[PDB]
RNA sequence: CGAAGCUACCAUCUGUGGGAUUAUGACUGAACGCCUCUAAGUCAGAAUCCCGCCCAGGCGGAACGAUACGGCAGCGCCGCGGAGCCUCGGUUGGCCUCGGAUAGCCGGUCCCCCGCGGGGUCCGGUGCGGAGUGCCCUUCGUCCUGGGAAACGGGGCGCGGCCGGAGAGGCGGCCGCCCCCUCGCCCGUCACGCACGCCGUUCGUGGGGAACCUGGCGCUAAACCAUUCGUAGACGACCUGCU
RNA sequence: CUGCGGGAUGAACCGAACGCCGGGUUAAGGCGCCCGAUGCCGACGCUCAUCAGACCCCAGAAAAGGUGUUGGUUGAUAUAGA
RNA sequence: GGCUGGGAAGGCCCGGCGGGGAAGGUGGCUCGGCCGAGUGUUACAGCCCCCCCGGCAGCAGCACUCGCCGAAUCCCGGGGC
């Protein structure tokens, strides 16, 4: 009946100054601003939800315009609560600074 | 290398968007500063350049060789028939600027003023302000107008009045009136608003705001001269006769290292028809137009205390390319911008 | 979902960096009262720096040259733009999310505005150091609407004083009403103070 | 280095009543009331003892530059107390060789006009700071008296009327003309 | 206008560090920003502690500036610093923060229901008082 | 010899005010019991800089008028309904004092002053902020009846009046009349496709743009071309006239 | 004849040398924003510039001065009173 | 496990020796109601601190985390990719 995912922001890809690696994304989870609260979110499933012109299938429902790219939290990123994530397909780079929902049910607590 | 002999540059960099003026009527860029101690008054008027003539006057400057000596000075005649107030406009101060707050028009609008609202009067159905005048003759409209006046009184700080010229009284071919906002400077906002509301649908003579021997500002557009060369546009030096590729040019457009020609380099283009604002124009005489009590009264135009004749300012055969001056006129010392029939904006001095 | 920040007492670059970083993350940020921005160093230093910036112009055509905006809000906007990749589409999209105002406009005059302690002068600057106000600097380099902004801010502060007086009356009556019916809420108050409330 | 503690005390008379609004000293007495805001100085302004007999200023962990403020605030308070009790009177004499200096007060003492300075046809109208009243001194051929409660304003007005009478484009060592302050005292000596 | 001073025997509260959230007493001053500290009754040994990580309360017990960890403990026990600290609003607020930290979801639901009833009762009383005040004004 | 028009310091007219300060000269005042333009603070200060006056006017806004009666038509406001293409962000809100930092917040104000409120003195409570954004506000299952505490609250884009709000108001506050419901907290009482573990669930949204199906209240054109004129002009453009 | 990371930029500098990839860790360099990372409750001091300063090659300064400020060395006199 | 066969510290302390901050003391002075607070001077210890003689389990690189080097003098368990 409510929200069961944490808010996160697609900050960008794993990169140096002049080289970009698109197979690993950087996530900014709201409320986490240290490399000590990220242990909870390790291994959590994350999805990027978006809509498109054509209809697609929907598990347990009628076809809709929503498509997602599923992912997984891998490790923390540099003392600031940033989280590295890997998706089955690399993010479109259109979602930079957009909403990414990290699920809560790879539960291990 | 430096130029061998120094010479001041030709033209002024402060006047050189040299484009044909977007507007035909002169525009007051800045009205006189408003202080709430003097009574309410207007600060602008519209006239028409009629012609030029002579004048004879004794000088009263001690120490000069011309003291107590009669002189001949050029004076220009500007016919100024009275204007009709048709509406008022309010403004509010803003950190971004000064935007208009509300505009209220009068119940009755002359056809001359309605001419300005249509590009093709012949093909138009003349439907302008047909539903607006219903406000002035209905209780709901009257209440709305009262609320508008109250809001302008409460919020506005700058009040301007819309007035149009009476082209019927001029001998010009055109019949479309010129409409201009005139800022009212005087007491408090409420007093100025009430005074402007009283003057609605009323004629304002030129003698009310302008007086004799007063310095004023004249605003208008220059005579158009079309495309002109750099020799005439900027008064540059002419190349000698031996020049092959033209001598009415500028030899060195620019240097090498900056691979562009600067905006300060004189070039050919449009000359004339530029908006200008001259300062310190003195009113030698404010004339009274033709009036009839028993017959025609034509003496007052050109009769003086020493001539006492029945002359009018109109020369024999009338003014050249203008016509006959019949309404009130203002005599300014010297010359003013614009050609004949050109509408001129008369503005009060911005300085003490 | 929109950040509104009060610019009074905040350092220029310290606030600009944080605002730019938040704006790049898709956050909508509104900066208010940009005349309260202050810059480190004495007033003459910053005056000379802005005059030196004013000297920068294209020799052949100053119209195409740098645009020297005089309003304090536009000065802050340019400083923030200097910290963004404004040449790219992403930078322009981020910069569209930023919104600055001189004074406090009516759309935001009835909103609570946050402050950033990491950009405040009282925190980041020594009490013995000198600083310059952005409003005075702007007024001396071409700004036109300092007095109008001051008058409007005075009126807004009077209105806010009226509202704050009403809020004080409401809160005092709330506190008294809590005392009046304290017996009927004893069990509700005990459980609240058991878990760390009202203590 | 940093000095652990530096302090100084001012012993005010029983006539003067002093109060502090945190770091703003308000001094009132027989002649009037003087206000001076001591912000931007970062000192501990303490008013100790009954009847407010003594005023103490403290400075904790201050370097060499911040240390002089402790003495300068005490000096300012002493001057303010002296002005509120006795006041400040500045006597200045006009010096000339050939052209006599004609000085006339205009409104009460605020507007002062100087005429016939080195034969100049120009007349200087000099406005003085509020609270200071000028007058033409008696028992002296050419002397002016400046009176007020605040020493700063009286001295600033005296400097203004000193700099008004300045010789230009000539040897100032030879042309020793103008009005110069001759005595810095109090209105009442007691 | 200062009411808190770094005095020998001043009780200080440690904001952060190894001994965070534990009372301690100042023994001697080492430098400008470092002092010798001792916490015998609060499980804190004698070692240097910077002034940055300590916020000192309004409790001052008297003992010599270089006592050997034995007389400071005796003074702490005689003054009964623990009970006085527990009676202060500061410790109560700290305990309220800890209780909020340790609150479980069931306790959160109970608090939600309690606030749901209490705020409604209080706001009804506030509305009645506002109506009475408006009646009195007229 | 010469009209009109162009034209010449070869004729005639016009050419402006503030702010911050540089150099410099000063006031108060230590460092350094004295002295000092400087350290804190303050004054005067110019062909300097900025602005005003002046010229142009933003992929910048504002107010106002008329808004296509036609021989086919097409619109503008209101409410409540149906599919039908494109485009996306989201996944409760906070409706607000001024403000200082070697200080501040809250009441009563016995006392005084000023226009229910504001200001001052005094007094009493907190200040690592519980009148804390380390925060507050709302619950996020439904329905039956069956008890206690609390209680006249809410709704029908509920219908009509009084206002505040003009910086870029675009939102709310205060009163009258009809009908309907027993909503918040604790326990009894069952029933709600219980779809038999599997993902985009849950909303702001009746979202925004374009085209078509219901009604009530108001509409009647202007712009351009063509022609005409020269205050205009290379051509465009510009100033004008025409039941 | 040589790509790659850093020095903003780049012959020769620093690191390190090349098949197509996944994971982890480093060098030289960095961690306010552009721009990945100090969003450490970092430590100790110095510095106010109306020409501040900010990292080999490298992109700029000398002699001589300053009671501006912060430390050190030496030498005297001061309760027989500086 | 080793070390300075760890350095200090904690508790009962006992029989002593000297020295120094300068205190339930004295005292010129100052601030309030004999007391409370602030300065100086010779200065024993009834506020203490330090060295020398000597001895008790109470230790342990100590979850009172004041600073080491470590691993046949070392093993177990869990989480993520
Ligand atoms: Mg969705
Ligand atoms: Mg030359
Ligand atoms: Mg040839
Ligand atoms: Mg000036
Ligand atoms: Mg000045
Ligand atoms: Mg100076």
């Amino acid at each position: 009946s409510g929200r069961l995912w944490c808010k996160a922001i697609f900050a960008g890809y794993k990169r140096g100054l002049r080289n970009q690696r698109e197979h690993t994304a950087l996530l900014k989870i709201e409320g986490v601003y240290a490399r000590d609260e990220t242990e909870f979110y390790l291994g959590k499933r994350c999805a990027y939800v978006y809509k498109a012109k054509n209809n697609t299938v929907t598990p347990g429902g009628k076809p809709n315009k929503t498509r997602v790219i599923w992912g997984k939290v891998t490790r923390a990123h540099g003392n600031s609560g940033m989280v590295r994530a890997k998706f089955r397909s690399n993010l479109p780079a259109k979602a930079i600074g957009h909403r990414i929902r990290v699920m809560l049910y790879p539960s291990r607590i | 290398s430096h130029r061998k002999f120094s010479a001041p540059r030709h033209g002024s960099l402060g006047f050189l968007p040299r484009k044909r003026s977007s507007r035909h009527r002169g525009k007051v860029k800045s009205f006189p500063k408003d202080d709430p101690s003097k009574p309410v008054h207007l600060t602008a008027f519209l006239g028409y350049k009629a012609g030029m003539t002579h004048i004879v006057r004794e000088v009263d400057r001690p120490g000069s060789k011309v003291n107590k000596k009669e002189v001949v000075e050029a004076v220009t005649i500007v016919e100024t028939p009275p204007m009709v107030v048709v509406g008022i406009v309010g403004y509010v101060e803003t950190p971004r600027g000064l935007r208009t707050f509300k505009t209220v028009f009068a119940e009755h609008i002359s056809d001359e003023c309605k001419r300005r609202f249509y590009k093709n009067w012949h093909k138009s159905k003349k439907k302008a302000f047909t539903k607006y005048c219903k406000k002035w003759q209905d209780d709901a409209g009257k209440r709305q107008l009262d609320k508008d006046f109250s809001s302008m009184k409460k919020y506005c700080q700058v009040i301007r009045v819309l007035a149009h010229t009476q082209m019927r009284l001029l001998p010009l071919r055109q019949k479309k009136a010129h409409l201009m906002e005139i800022q009212v400077n005087g007491g408090t906002v409420a007093e100025k608003l009430d005074w402007a509301r009283e003057r609605l649908e009323q004629q304002v003579p030129v003698s009310q705001v302008f007086g004799q021997d007063e310095m004023i500002d004249v605003i208008g557009v220059t005579k158009g001269k079309g495309y002109k060369g750099v020799t005439s546009r900027w008064h540059t030096k002419k190349l000698p006769r031996k020049t092959h590729r033209g001598l009415r040019k500028v030899a060195c457009i620019g240097a090498w290292h900056p691979a562009r020609v600067a905006f300060s380099v004189a070039r050919a283009g449009q000359k004339g028809y530029h908006h200008r604002t001259e300062i310190n124009k003195k009113i030698y005489k404010i004339g009274q137009g033709y009036l009839i009590k028993d017959g025609k009264l034509i003496k007052n135009n050109a009769s003086t205390d020493y001539d006492l004749s029945d002359k009018s300012i109109n020369p024999l055969g009338g003014f050249v390319h203008y016509g006959e001056v019949t309404n009130d006129f203002v005599m300014l010392k010297g010359c003013v911008v614009g050609t004949k029939k050109r509408v001129l904006t008369l503005r009060k001095s911005l300085l003490v | 979902q929109v950040l509104v920040l009060d610019g009074r007492g905040h350092l220029l670059g310290r606030l600009a960096a944080i605002v730019a970083k938040q704006v790049l993350l898709g956050r909508k940020v509104v900066v208010v009262r940009c005349e309260g921005i202050n810059i480190s160093g004495n007033f003459y230093r910053n005056k000379l720096k802005y005059l030196a910036f004013l000297r920068k112009r294209m020799n052949t055509n100053p119209s195409r040259g740098p645009y020297h905006f005089r309003a304090p809000s536009r000065i802050f906007w340019r400083t923030v733009r200097g910290m963004l990749p404004h040449k790219t589409k992403r930078g322009q999209a981020a910069l569209d999310r930023l919104k600055v105002f001189d004074g406090i406009p009516p759309p935001y005059d009835k909103k609570k505005r946050m402050v950033v302690p990491a950009a405040l002068k009282v925190v980041r600057l020594k009490p013995t150091r000198k600083f310059a106000y952005l409003g005075r600097l702007a007024h001396e380099v071409g700004w036109k609407y300092q007095a109008v902004t001051a008058t409007l801010e005075e009126k807004r502060k009077e209105k806010a004083k009226i509202h704050y007086r009403k809020k004080k009356q409401l809160m005092r009556l709330r506190k008294q009403a809590e005392k009046n019916v304290e017996k009927k809420i004893d069990r509700f108050t005990e459980v609240l103070k058991t878990h760390g409330f009202l203590v | 280095m940093k000095t652990i503690l530096s302090n100084q005390t001012v012993d005010i008379p029983e006539n003067v009543d002093i109060s502090l609004k945190g770091r703003t000293v308000i001094v009132k007495g027989p002649r009037g009331t003087l206000r001076r805001d001591f912000n931007h100085i970062n000192v501990e302004l303490s008013l100790l003892g009954k009847k407010k007999k003594r005023l103490r200023v403290d400075k904790w962990w201050g370097n060499r530059k911040e240390l002089a403020t402790v003495r300068t605030i005490c000096s300012h308070v002493q001057n303010m107390i002296k002005g509120v009790t006795l006041g400040f009177r500045y006597k200045m004499r006009s010096v000339y060789a050939h052209f006599p200096i004609n000085v006339v007060i205009q409104e009460n003492g605020s507007l002062v006009e100087i005429r016939n300075f080195l034969g100049e046809k120009y007349i200087r109208r000099v406005r003085m700071r509020p609270g200071v009243a000028c007058s033409v001194s008696q028992a002296q051929k050419d002397e002016l008296v400046l009176e007020g409660n605040d020493i700063e304003l009286v001295s600033n007005s005296a400097a203004l009327i000193q700099q008004a009478t300045t010789v230009k484009n000539k040897d100032i060592r030879k042309f020793l003309d103008g009005i110069y302050v001759s005595e810095k005292g109090t209105v009442q000596q007691a | 206008v200062f009411r808190r001073f770094v005095e020998v025997g001043r009780v200080a509260y440690v904001s952060f560090g190894p001994h965070a959230g534990k009372l301690v007493a100042i023994v001697d001053v080492i430098d400008q920003n470092r002092a010798l500290v001792d916490g015998p009754c609060t499980r804190v040994r004698r070692q240097a502690m910077p002034f940055k990580c300590m916020q000192l309360t309004d409790f001052i017990l008297k003992f010599p500036h270089s006592a050997r960890q034995k007389y400071v403990r005796k003074a702490w026990e005689k003054a009964d610093i623990n009970t006085k600290w527990a009676a202060t609003r500061w410790a109560k607020k700290i305990e309220a923060r800890e209780r909020k930290a340790k609150m479980t979801d069931f306790d959160r639901y109970k608090v939600m229901k309690a606030k749901k009833m209490r705020n409604r009762i209080i706001k009804n009383e506030v509305k009645k008082l506002q109506r009475a005040a408006l009646l009195k004004a007229s």
